[PDB]
């Protein structure tokens, strides 16, 4: 049943084996190895099978560094995927891709172990409930809604705020409903997920959270299979255990990208801006199973990475397809100091509809949008004529979408150490009242920098207080 | 022989020896049960592309040749239904009685075989029935970019089907299963699932799956063609079919062409969207419609995809992501839209209505360039700018809002003739409902004429009854 | 001789030949099979040899569906390239790019057949008799003179009145001149020819016009080659019949698209935005057979989409070259009301020169241009400010180019089921006289709306009265 390598190109290695014995595709293999004089180096390695080329040969991606490797070694055929541990007994442990503990606590000991591939939930089995998750952050419960099980993904470039806004939103959610928690942290910096565990570890709710990390100093193999090990740790509590879960990803551009490294070695041709012709089926995979069925409910908060600030670019143009709601940063509300720096004319949801929110939410969110895409409309006006020469109308329209667009700002808990200010939450209605109050002009005579910072409308009637 | 065996095995792609007399497009059945399409006849080899899971093939397993082309059941028994790109059935209610079946990929009808297009598609939606019409037997595109209102016009146009003799397809293309369930709830709180059949090809389904769906749905809107009735075929996205195309194209390694896509790829969408047409009363006076959808990726309208589908229809609506986010809720760019068979396709009420509407538009859209300054421009001026901004608010229409068509004329009347211009702008929403409930709720005869007749000629009434509503409302 | 079926790929086949000798490229090669089992197909399909491969083999693209075929099929060399029937049988009928009838009418039954691939006249069989061809439409008489044996091309967008203006160039031909025309539906809609067909068959145009279609829907080596057989058919009226006829093709931009994807099919390296490396040698082996000759002449009228309103793109700019005179067909006219919809200020010709055409039709046709630019300076000043704040000679100015713009317009016969408007025809004399009239300030005193869809001048002073002004 064993075999040996034949070639080794950086992430892949060819294997051939003996006569009919061949592994089937997404099966592990393992590489154990000793040192048998000086010049050798000892290796413990596992690969995953991903095609078939003839001649006995099979070709595989390696989920560690491949340093080391001599053609001729012998490999072991385990006899099925990536099995990784599921259960109760995986609730306060830290993983690696594998399955194997990152933490220093011993053994995971778990009764069950289930395949990292495993077929989505068929269309009976879908769900179609309609409830809002209010999240205390006064730009997306007004404009983009979040909806009880679905999927809610942050698309932004380079240092706009995505890792900033997920810890606020897990601080946030995670507090009242006392769930099972999962996060991923695909591309999530050791960095920051050393201060998450320290704390989850500190306030106890650590106790009902399952982390598989897989960092990104890791080879493709790593960044591909481990957004699927933290998902399929998710399914348990659905599947078999039927509760309502969320499941955390820093980063699924990540997952695109590894793909994408893997594809020129596996012999694949190349498709638009160098990615692999198999992009739209492997989001697919994974963006099928983070669905609620009928048995329990997985509602998902997921960071895009955006390249050269690019939407139109293959990995973040795939993923829109997916989501249940849609959030955008900007850099240029980012560069101007108001955070949380998401776009209100690009951020949307499923759940924005007069049948699924009330008359007065439904009717200032319309009154928003309207006011700032009609102030963007005439910055080119403003540039070239003095703004003495705008109507009144226009006039009271800049005033109102200048406070608005600041007053959509907030100051976070998680985030003391970058604003010098307490950290606020807001309750949505107190989100709808402070909106309507300044759309409707009852406060025309506050100036617009009462509203930077501040987390609800009284606060910046006492801001303006604080001015003379 | 006819045995073939399997040499190599990759994302939904195989390879295979033997297989000699197999032909192209052919059924191909593998040991495991599943199937697969012989694309390329090579000088050794055979391509072949898998319909199911492909992880339980391996090299040196047997492939045989099943003699037959691709097909799927056709009959009344489909109707308020959930099926796969297959015809099997996915919604839980048990098996399809179907008795008759059809293969997918069929010619087209000929130029003699046609008549020329002369009667209404009603799609409820005054933008589209009175600027861009559609008749019983036109192709016409929606496009536009992500998240602007698309899948609300092809469901808008669905659900108003009810008291008509049209049997609607609606083929979703790699959707999510999610979607997919959300749009079958609407169209069952409507009741459009008494005249509908669903189509589905899950994003997580096999590209081959959602290569052959447009065809499945195709086909299924055929049967109905060739007995003398009504039908209407919905494509969800064309774009995201083209993709699945260019993933099997470059896995098989067909040489690409222009932005990666297969240079085959016009011909793809041609010999799908050419099967909708109404015959010639020799061949039984019957029709099909298709609606295909595409989107733009940032308003990049001269794009592959877009520019090869928009030079196939016979008309297009262009949707725009900063109408939609002003308050023009449809968001349909009316002085960019298009349709061949306008005038022909509308009747003799609407098409008059319909015609000084389009002065006024047009005339609008020159001044608008201009409209930056109002208080500095002459009151002349001032006139085409008012009457502008009022027939644009009358296009203006809530989602799943359907307006019957002798009312879309009443009211279309009304602000061409000038009876809205005198009304405020932000007023004129309220006033319009305001009329309609006034004309149907007293002297009723006038929107029962304009049903039986079609051609109005009797406004002397229409203009003496309006007078009474002015007067105080 | 015999060849085999090697390989197939969509669109593209390839056959070996071994024994006796290869095809010649551009060679037509026929695929005849009967089913020998119940597992197995009929198959009627013709291929046109693109290149050689080494290994006694060649490479070929597939003029119908490749659905069906299987290799070691039996392939048959015609020894020539696709031959299509020419003659006065051709008059009256609809075709196919094999030039086999599409109409159930029966045979043709010609007494010849031509070959699709023939050279182009030499430089001594060129002909420079330059004079001008009548259309009858009272905006490319004046404004883009066409010159017999010469090229006309119509650029435009989608909806602008392309295949309508065409449909009328087609009848008056068949009116006044009463000659022969041709036309070619390359990449043709089937709901457009049905269109086409019905009104030729009711007006009685039909009976001396030639169609060739074949569909939209067809693999792209039909659509490239079809309106080489339209052309091959319009060469024998020329040549063995002594006489002048017009060449209609719609839409070459189909022509270019379809070289392009012929050429992706064969695996040639993209040249600017995606075309074929091979497009100006292609464009112009149809564009060069159409001249004028010292047997008779072959004038052509074109139509052009601009995709995108990009005129920069590689189609519509090789075609530009081979072009005496050029249309462009403006989105902003149609939709107000006024056809044709031409753009008096793009439009222009290469015979629009004194020593071709008479000095009172140059010097009206630049009086005419003139005073329409005039105007177009000024229209942001009269929105702006008041109209009476322009002075005298251009308020003049603004009234007579209003006049102008619409006396530009003229109802035609193939389009008075839509409005009603019983259709007109005006002879040069007339065009040319009623712009001078306007021009020289003699009808002044007249309104605007009369002008508007009326044929000769006359006809708009009777109007004025009508209208009871
Ligand atoms: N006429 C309308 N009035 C109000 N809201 C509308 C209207 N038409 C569409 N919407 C809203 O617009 C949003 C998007 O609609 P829809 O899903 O049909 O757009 P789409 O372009 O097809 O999106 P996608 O590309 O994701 O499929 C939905 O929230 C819908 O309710
Ligand atoms: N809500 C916020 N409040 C204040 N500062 C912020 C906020 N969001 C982003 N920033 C600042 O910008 C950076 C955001 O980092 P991070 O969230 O990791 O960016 P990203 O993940 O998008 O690359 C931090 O340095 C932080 O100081
Ligand atoms: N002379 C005309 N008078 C009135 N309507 C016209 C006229 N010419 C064109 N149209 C209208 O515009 C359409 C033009 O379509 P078509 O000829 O296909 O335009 P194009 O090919 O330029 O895109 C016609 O179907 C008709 O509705
Ligand atoms: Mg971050
Ligand atoms: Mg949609
Ligand atoms: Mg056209």
């Amino acid at each position: 049943t064993r075999g040996r390598v034949i070639q080794v190109m950086g992430p892949v290695v060819d294997v051939k084996f003996e006569n009919g014995h061949l592994p089937a595709i997404y099966n592990a293999l393992k590489i154990q190895h000793k040192a048998r004089n000086e010049n050798e180096v000892d290796i413990d390695l596992t690969l995953e099978v991903a095609l078939h080329l003839g001649d006995d040969t099979v070709r595989t991606i390696a989920m560690a560094s491949t340093d080391g490797l001599i053609r001729g070694m012998e490999v072991i055929d385990t006899g099925a995927p990536i099995s990784v541990p599921v259960g109760p007994e995986t609730l306060g442990r830290m993983f690696d891709v594998l399955g194997e503990p990152i933490d220093e606590k011993g053994p995971v000991k778990a009764k069950k172990r289930w395949p990292i591939h495993r077929p989505p939930p068929s269309l009976s089995e879908q769900s179609t409930e309609d409830e809002i998750l209010e999240t205390g952050i006064k730009v997306i419960d007004l404009l983009a809604p979040i909806p009880k099980g679905g999927k809610i993904g942050l698309f932004g470039g380079a240092g706009v705020g995505k890792t900033v806004l997920i810890m606020e939103l897990i601080r946030n959610i995670a507090y009242e409903h006392k769930g099972f928690s999962v996060f991923a942290g695909v591309g999530e910096r050791s960095r920051e997920g050393n201060e998450l565990w320290l704390e989850m570890k500190e306030s106890g709710v650590l106790d009902n959270t399952v982390l598989v990390f897989g960092q990104m100093n890791e080879p493709p193999g790593a960044r591909f299979r481990v957004a699927l090990t933290g998902l399929t740790m998710a399914e348990y509590f659905r599947d078999e255990e039927g509760k309502d879960v969320l499941l955390f990803i820093d980063n699924i551009f990540r997952f695109a990208q590894a793909g994408s490294e893997v594809s020129a070695l596996l012999g694949r041709m190349p498709s638009e801006v160098g990615y692999q012709p198999t992009l739209a089926t492997e989001m697919a995979e994974l963006q099928e199973r983070i669905t609620s069925t009928r048995r329990g409910s997985i509602t998902s908060v997921q960071a895009i990475y955006v390249p050269a600030d690019d939407l139109t670019d293959p990995a973040p143009a795939t993923t829109f397809a997916h989501l249940d709601a849609t959030i955008v940063l900007s850099r240029e509300l980012a560069e101007k100091g108001i955070y949380p720096a998401v776009d209100p004319l690009q951020s949307t949801s499923r759940i924005m509809d007069p049948r699924i929110v009330s008359e007065e939410h439904y009717e200032v969110a319309r009154r928003v949008r309207e006011i700032l895409q009609r102030y963007k409309d005439l910055q080119d006006i403003i540039a070239i004529l003095g703004m003495e020469e705008l109507s009144e109308e226009d006039k009271l329209i800049v005033q109102r979408a200048r406070k608005i667009q600041r007053f959509l700002s907030q100051p976070f808990h998680v985030a003391e150490h970058f604003t010098g200010r307490p950290g606020k939450y807001v309750p949505i209605e107190d989100t709808i009242r402070g909106f309507k109050e300044i759309l409707d002009g009852k406060l025309d005579d506050v100036p617009e920098q009462a509203f930077y910072m501040v987390g609800t409308i009284e606060e910046a009637v006492e801001k303006a207080k604080k001015m003379k | 022989s006819d045995v073939g065996t399997v040499i190599q095995v990759g994302d939904g792609i195989a390879r295979a020896h033997g297989l000699d007399n197999v032909m192209s497009g052919e059924l191909v059945e593998f040991a495991n049960g599943v199937m697969g399409m012989a694309l390329n006849l090579e000088e050794n080899n055979v391509g072949i592309v898998i319909l199911g899971p492909y992880t339980g093939i391996k090299e040196g397993d047997e492939v045989r040749r099943t003699g037959r082309i691709m097909e799927v059941p056709v009959g009344e028994e489909l109707i308020g239904r959930v099926v796969n790109a297959l015809g099997q059935p996915i919604d839980g209610k048990g098996p399809i009685n179907a008795k008759e079946f059809r293969p997918v990929e069929r010619k087209a009808p000929g130029v003699v075989d046609r008549q020329p297009v002369k009667e209404p598609l009603q799609t409820g939606i005054k933008a589209i029935d009175a600027m861009i019409p559609i008749g019983r037997g036109q192709r016409e595109l929606i496009i536009g970019d992500r998240q602007t209102g698309k899948t609300a016009i092809a469901i808008d146009t669905i659900i108003n089907q009810k008291g008509q003799d049209v049997i609607c397809i609606y083929v979703a293309i790699g959707q999510k299963q999610s979607t997919v369930a959300q749009v079958v709830k609407t169209l069952e709180e409507h009741g459009a699932m008494e005249y509908t059949i669903v189509v589905a090809a899950t994003a997580s389904d096999p590209a081959a799956l959602q290569y052959i769906a447009p065809y499945a749905g195709c086909a299924m809107g055929e049967y109905f063609r060739d007995k003398g009735k009504h039908a209407l075929v919905v494509y969800d996205d064309l774009s995201k079919h083209a993709v699945a195309y260019r993933q099997i194209s470059l896995l098989l390694r067909r040489p690409p062409g222009r932005e990666a896509y297969p240079g085959d790829v016009f011909y793809l969408h041609s010999r799908l969207l050419e099967r909708a047409a109404k015959l010639s009363d020799e061949k039984g006076g019957g029709s099909l419609t298709a609606l295909p959808i595409i989107e733009t990726q940032a308003g990049d309208v001269s794009a592959y995809i877009p520019t090869n589908v928009i030079s196939i229809t016979d008309g297009q609506i262009y949707l725009e992501s900063d109408l939609f986010y002003s308050g023009i809720r449809p968001a349909i760019n009316v002085g960019l839209s298009v349709s061949r068979v306008g005038g022909a396709a509308q009747i003799k009420a609407m098409k008059q209505v319909a015609g000084k509407l389009r002065l006024d538009l047009a005339q609008y859209r020159e001044l608008q360039a201009f409209a930056q300054f109002a208080s500095d421009l002459d009151e002349a001026t001032r006139a085409q700018l008012e009457r502008g901004q009022r027939m644009t608010e009358i296009l203006k229409q809530p989602q799943y809002s359907p307006m019957p068509v002798e009312k879309q004329v009443v009211i279309i009347y009304a602000g061409t003739n000038g009876y809205l211009d005198d009304i405020p702008v932000e007023k004129v929403k309220e006033f319009e409902d305001g009329f309609l409930e006034y004309i149907e709720s007293k002297h009723p005869d006038i929107l029962e004429e304009i049903r039986e007749k079609k051609a109005l000629d009797d406004e002397l009434e229409e203009k003496l009854k309006k007078a009474i509503k002015e007067f105080k409302a």
